[PDB]
């Protein structure tokens, strides 16, 4: 790894590799779970209001 | 007028009779409503979701 | 009154921001709404009565 700027490739690849995991811990606690609270509500006004 | 006035009361009684027999065996007497169905169906949806 | 009215304005601005702070850390902002914990509860029931 010494010679990063010789290989761009493999330093970008792991810079990509680490974002995605975190932005995955993120995303699953905010957009995931604040879906499954907020679906059923949605859905039962608007089918009421259709 | 007068004079027809009573076939046509045993007639309709006929097919008052007709009608509620066939409500009573293809339908059980079962009450139904359309938002009967649409709350059942949605319930179902959600067990899926779920 | 008027002299009163902009330090209170200020302070007023201040609560208001603590408020959103407390209702950052301890309930990540989750709106809530009698409703909709009566629509969940319902329909955590309705799952289990499934």
């Amino acid at each position: 790894l010494t010679n990063k700027y010789y290989c761009p490739e493999v330093f970008l690849d792991a810079v990509a590799t680490k974002l995605a995991q975190t932005a995955v811990l993120f995303l699953n606690v905010e957009m995931l779970n604040d879906f499954y609270v907020r679906f059923p509500r949605e859905v039962e006004a608007k089918l009421h209001e259709h | 007028m007068s004079s027809k006035l009573n076939e046509t009361t045993e007639a309709i009684q006929r097919e008052l009779e007709e009608t509620t027999y066939q409500f009573k065996v293809q339908y059980n007497e079962q009450p139904m409503s359309a938002e009967s169905y649409l709350a059942a169906s949605l319930d179902d949806f959600k067990h899926q979701f779920h």
